[PDB]
């Protein structure tokens, strides 16, 4: 099985370099709120957050 | 027992209600709000003050 081992050389060098294909969101990005919802949020009827649900907001 | 029957026996018409809730109705939430004080002051009158 020497010549699969070294195609096995092969694919373990080639595999452990190639990671860097998929990866988590890169760079961060800071924008004010738009206005209606950061003006709704400034005023009564206010709940607590949740940290998810996907709030719907104006354009 | 009793209360505990509403929250389990869970259906799907009230998704639309708490499926992926969005707010806590219980956490009371407030702001903070800015420093001022009220006071009352009397202003005068420019003028007869009659009929």
């Amino acid at each position: 099985t020497s010549f699969v081992l070294m195609l096995l050389f092969t694919g373990i060098i080639l595999i452990a370099t190639n990671e860097l294909t998929y990866n988590r969101p890169r760079e961060i990005q800071y924008r004010y709120l738009p206005r209606d919802l950061d003006s709704f949020i400034r005023t009564q009827e206010m709940p607590s957050a949740i940290f998810s649900s996907m709030w719907d907001v104006d354009t | 027992p009793g209360a505990i029957s509403q929250l389990v026996s869970y259906g799907a018409q009230d998704v639309y209600l708490t499926g992926n809730p969005q707010i806590t109705f219980f956490k009371a939430v407030y702001r903070r709000y800015t420093n001022f004080a009220m006071e009352s002051i009397q202003q005068t009158f420019d003028g007869t003050t009659d009929f």
